[PDB]
């Protein structure tokens, strides 16, 4: 039911870890100061989500146990993992509560920074549907440690051995559920029910990159490296 | 190859 001292000790260590990252008003700061353009967007977004993924290869090597895993899943992992993780994260800042009509000026900018509509629209309705189950920042940063040791993931050589990582966590969260939502019994598998609907950003992502609304489609070699652009 | 990720992992 309640949480156990080791459990306590790993909740508190995924929460530093995850702490770690660019603060969300650091990210809304620089679209809501002023109108920019397709180009300026682009650059802006690339430079982010460049950022996004070094902090997440830190975040990931702290995971309990990630270390002591086969060379070629870990990278398995992260690359696997990656794009789910940005969007869980971008879920994450867009629901941060703000002055009144900022959110709805941020939705604004981001619509109108270069990208297609037919990409933008299950984007915001995720955003809008995760925002609804009112998810703490633990529960953000679990789901995040859950989607990037899933077992269930390509070109996994060893996934007994990602499933002994990712069960703790597993636990952790349903606790953590029980607790801050107990009128719900529902919550967790809500939690988890997330993670499918975060695997359909995957196979058209490098479309939605090369879809935008700029003569020139510059990354950042990171970048190319775990989206497969360029 | 993944070179890039592999020496974010290795370090
Ligand atoms: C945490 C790191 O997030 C990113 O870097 C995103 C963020 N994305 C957001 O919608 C977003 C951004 C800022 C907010 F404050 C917010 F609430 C949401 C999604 C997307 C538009 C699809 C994108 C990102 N980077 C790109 C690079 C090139 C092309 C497209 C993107």
């Amino acid at each position: 039911m309640e949480l156990t001292p080791d459990q306590q000790t790993l909740l508190h260590f995924i929460m530093d870890s995850y702490n770690k990252q660019r603060m969300p008003q650091e990210i809304t700061n620089k679209i809501l100061k002023e109108a920019f353009s397709a180009e300026e967007n682009f650059l802006i977004l690339t430079e982010m989500a460049t950022n996004h993924v070094q902090v997440l290869v830190e975040f990931t090597k702290k995971l309990p146990g990630f270390q002591t895993l086969d060379h070629e899943d870990q990278i398995a992992l992260l690359k696997g993992s990656a794009v789910e993780a940005m969007f869980l994260r971008s879920a994450e800042i867009f629901n941060k509560k703000l002055p009144s009509g900022h959110s709805d000026l941020l939705e604004a900018r981001i619509r109108n920074s270069g990208i297609s509509d037919e990409y933008i629209t299950p984007m915001f309705s995720f955003y809008k549907s995760i925002g609804e189950l009112k998810m703490t920042q633990e529960e953000y940063a679990l789901l995040t440690a859950i989607v990037i040791l899933s077992p269930d993931r390509q070109y996994i050589k060893d996934r007994e051995a990602v499933e002994k990582l990712q069960e703790p966590l597993l636990d952790v969260l349903q606790k953590l559920c029980k607790i801050h939502q107990p009128e719900n019994p529902q919550h967790f598998a809500c939690l988890l029910g997330r993670l499918t609907e975060l695997r359909t950003f995957n196979h058209h992502h490098a479309e939605m990159l090369m879809s935008w609304r700029v003569n020139d489609h510059k990354f950042t070699p990171l970048l190319c490296e775990i989206w497969d652009v360029q | 190859d993944h070179q890039l990720l592999r020496y974010l992992l290795d370090k």
